[PDB]
């Protein structure tokens, strides 16, 4: 485990993937965490039965990250149930890749909307929730092109790359409360994302990983947690690589 | 058919006789991908209107190539 | 002065300011600067016949960097009268600052739009249209806070970070082209108390940007793109 | 707490400080610490007895970290005492500060061989005693200097920017061995007026720095190799 | 060309390689350059007698650079010739690849020794002859594998890594005397340091590298160029990366 | 040299069969680096004290190994 002294935790995009493995990580280090999901239910709701048989404190909650109104009233109604939010996690990202010459304005716009728009929304609601309460910690889960860039992934990499520059003023912003803000930047992770991916495109990869394999959903949560947790008291804006040694 | 193997074998430096009907413009032609991005770019060069990338998605041998053009012209 | 390849370059936002300072200076080493304003006319033709005036090469061009229409079409005709297009500045930008919980989501949209939208249609274009001459360079201005953020300016790191790694990213498309991707993060460029942080003890002159921005289009820096260049007097290292 | 596959680890010039507190925090998580001392052993076996008597394994170790005979005939010995080694914290480092027009070449020496060259042997006697066992995880603790620099740590600046692309090389190395190597730069660690460029405004305790330190040897970072990790209240981002 | 309101440069190691096309570049601008040499003189003076013969100013003057009191002494004669010296350029550099478990003490002094000391000195006795007069511009040549680390290159790394730390912080020191200290960080150059290594291991570089191709001499020197030159006359502390997109 | 087959088809996952005496270390038995520097230095544990570098640069393939060991024994 890790200590923690906040109780609840809000996981933006945690039916499926990376959200999943957060998820789990921090519920059997005894918080209680609210799954977010944008559309189907039947694997967030099996994700918060899997967490409350295991006799973790789960939940559900449904909203588009990337809807303002929808995001707030969202907080609202968890700290109406639980009385605060003690961490947030902005976990809630898509992928769309297209040489840029065939890339289109729309694509670029998904992109920036969804991964970047919806941790700016994550953020800000973050300071509210958390200014009275002299307490938070929150972590934008990134990614290592938003600090490398890469090719078909101008809209991808723009979005991470705000998103680590955006938590880095926040951070200035809610340093004084005591709310701190991290960013996480994972390399090439075996989950729901990339899994469709060239096999040829794919041992490409794992060839030049350090570490000689591609790195485990539970592997970006256990970083998360620390960050959220209180061993990381001292650390704010930073940026936590865990690319198994890809980029350094 | 004919100035469609001169046009591909100029776009990325191989004779016509590479281009058979069912070469593939990366496995047997030997291109990336701008290459095949900018080849179906100069093809609509020659008027065929910005076909869709519904129908260029499935455009992988020269053949669909002469589909396609034909198709919206 | 400094050698260019290419002829002409078009300078986004550049009727007064840095970007007038860009085309100033890119027009003195010879280039053909396409200037543009999205509103004041006067002072975007004042500056045109400034530069003219010294004998340089010079032309105005309107149109929003944001608009993706105007900024296409606008390239179109650039490439239409001189030929071809070989250099690309990325300048226009806007600020609204604000603390976070003051701040509207449209608060933040208006400057992620206008800052990094348009530096995408920019550099795109570039990669469309600097393709066939296998030839170019692109500078996207960025800032300081792109690197280290800044309370008050959550909306501005946003679009700046994202224009910093987008940049990258064109980097790598368009090198398969010998067309070269970079960007500028300036310091403060000219309260006066904020000089005790910086180690040159003073905020840097626009021409002290748009010199750095001359050599990164410049074919000095061939073998130098994917980089970020910092002008900031050392206020970050 | 947190999960440690390894027992043992190695904690160079550990009897007081920041070293005695990562001794101190990873014996708490049940690890046997090597405390080592290089003079003073009443102070050394003080921070032994007080860990001891909370009912903590510890143990003392005499040996200079600059001194390549004594450092790798510790480890020797620690591996055939205990078996084999887990852990090592390159945490040993001295400071002599002055202006660069002040400094003698001896000035420099001082602090490059006692702060960079001990951090050599000791990931090199890592990556020797943890390759059979295939895993290990070593963390050399750098400052924020080796990231920023500062006026009158010209010799310490390149020490830990030394310290920090060596753990990046050592990364390399070793990770053909699933054996990490990873760096923490804290920031001003516990006058008080650079509080102010500090955003959590106040210094930063020793325990912050051995908990992060705790986190990259712990398996929680089982996929975090070569690494730099700010402990900085975010004095620099 | 670029303007320098300099005269003269001091180019450590300036004999072959990155540091005769430095001083080629530098010359052919209008500075008079002093061609550092260690050991024979041979292709130090032919580069003099190449130089002059174009018409520029040029000569060689022998010190080992990481030799304290052979460096001071140099850049005093250059003083005394000259009045004074505008320009250094700490190119000097060494290379010895092991695997750190074969790696030897003296392998580790060898390379920090001869890559960093000397950088030390350099920017030291440049600070000395250069603050009364109120201008300098120093450019320390660093590698890509300062930023990155390598693989067996735990010596390299170790000096590179220190030079870009220890230039920020003279940078700092010799700011308000208007002297600017900045790194070059160089990707893989065609030149004498890596010219013997297996085509298996090069071809395999070139395929990392976008612009997909090892860069000029030429190319490393007019960044150093730009960086001494006035044109970059508030840019210090910084570090200039000419990798052809290698690292990012 | 059978115990010298042994140990370096333990050292690298390869059965003896592919020790023939002038099977190299990484172009036949296949293997990269620190594997040679690591089964060099498992055979100095043999006590063929600490030989050379001078020595050991020549050493290829399996052969050379049963040379130097027993020139150092
Ligand atoms: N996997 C990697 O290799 C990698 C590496 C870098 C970091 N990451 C980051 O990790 C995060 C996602 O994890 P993953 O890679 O495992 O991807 P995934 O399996 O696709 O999970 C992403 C989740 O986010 C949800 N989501 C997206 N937009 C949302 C919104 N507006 N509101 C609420 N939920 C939303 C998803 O949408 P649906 O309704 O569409 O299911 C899905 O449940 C992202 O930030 C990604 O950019 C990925
Ligand atoms: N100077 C600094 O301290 C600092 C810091 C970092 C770098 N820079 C960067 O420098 C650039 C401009 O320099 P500046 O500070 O001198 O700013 P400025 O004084 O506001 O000049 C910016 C220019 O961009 C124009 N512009 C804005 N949006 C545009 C659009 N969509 N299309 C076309 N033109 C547009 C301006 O607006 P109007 O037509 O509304 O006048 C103006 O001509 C920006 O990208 C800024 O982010 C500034
Ligand atoms: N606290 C800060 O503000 C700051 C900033 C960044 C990080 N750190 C780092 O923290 C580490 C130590 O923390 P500290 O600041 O608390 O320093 P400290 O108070 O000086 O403790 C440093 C320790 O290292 C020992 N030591 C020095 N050279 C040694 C050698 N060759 N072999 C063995 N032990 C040796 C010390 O010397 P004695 O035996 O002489 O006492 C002492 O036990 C250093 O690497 C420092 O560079 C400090
Ligand atoms: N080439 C690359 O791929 C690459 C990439 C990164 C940057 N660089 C850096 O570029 C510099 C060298 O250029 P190069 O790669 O072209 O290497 P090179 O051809 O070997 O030239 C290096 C020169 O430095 C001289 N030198 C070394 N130590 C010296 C000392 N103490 N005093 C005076 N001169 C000394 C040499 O010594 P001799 O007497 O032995 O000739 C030689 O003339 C170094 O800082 C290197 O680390 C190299
Ligand atoms: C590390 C990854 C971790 C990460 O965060 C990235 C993702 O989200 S999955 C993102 C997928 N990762 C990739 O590398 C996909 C990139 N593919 C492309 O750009 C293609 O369009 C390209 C092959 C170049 C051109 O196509 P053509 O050959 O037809
Ligand atoms: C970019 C380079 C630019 C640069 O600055 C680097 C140099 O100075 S040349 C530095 C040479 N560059 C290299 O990559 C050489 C590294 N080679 C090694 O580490 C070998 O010892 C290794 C192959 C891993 C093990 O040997 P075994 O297989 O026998």
């Amino acid at each position: 485990s890790m200590q923690f002294t906040g109780k609840n935790v809000l996981i933006t995009g945690a039916s499926k993937g990376i959200g999943a493995e957060i998820a789990r990580t921090l519920a059997s280090m005894g918080l209680k965490v609210w799954i977010n999901y944008r559309s189907n239910a039947e694997v967030a709701d099996a994700l918060k039965n899997e967490l409350e048989e295991k006799g973790y404190k789960a939940a559900v909650i449904k909203f588009d990250a990337a809807s303002e109104s929808d995001f707030v009233e969202a907080i609202q109604a968890i700290v109406q149930s639980d009385g605060g939010l003690s961490y947030l996690v902005n976990n809630a990202g898509v992928v769309r890749d297209k040489l840029a010459i065939k890339m289109k304005t729309e694509d670029f716009h998904h992109v920036i909307d969804n991964n970047l728009t919806s941790a700016f929304i994550g953020c800000r609601e973050a300071l509210k929730v958390m200014s009275k309460s002299r307490f938070g910690s929150v972590v934008n889960i990134a990614s290592i092109i938003g600090e490398r860039g890469n090719m078909g992934q101008t809209n991808y990499s723009a979005s991470k790359g705000g998103m680590i520059a955006m938590s880095k003023s926040f951070a200035y912003e809610g340093a004084l409360r005591n709310i701190r803000f991290n960013s996480v930047t994972p390399g090439f992770i075996e989950t729901d994302m990339n899994a469709n991916l060239k096999d040829e495109l794919k041992a490409d990869y794992v060839k030049n990983i350090p570490l000689n394999r591609l790195g485990a959903a539970k592997e970006v949560a256990e970083a998360v947690a620390f960050l959220l947790s209180d061993h990381s008291s001292y650390i704010t804006g930073e940026t936590l690589k865990v690319n198994g040694g890809l980029y350094m | 058919f004919e100035d469609i193997q001169a046009v591909i074998a100029e776009q990325l430096n191989v004779d016509a006789a590479q281009v058979t009907p069912e070469a593939e413009f990366v496995k047997d032609l030997g291109a990336d991908s701008l290459d095949v991005v900018e080849l179906i770019m100069a093809l609509e060069e020659k008027f065929g209107i910005e076909i869709p990338d519904e129908q260029a998605e499935k455009i992988v041998n020269v053949g669909d190539v002469v589909k396609y053009i034909e198709d919206n012209k």
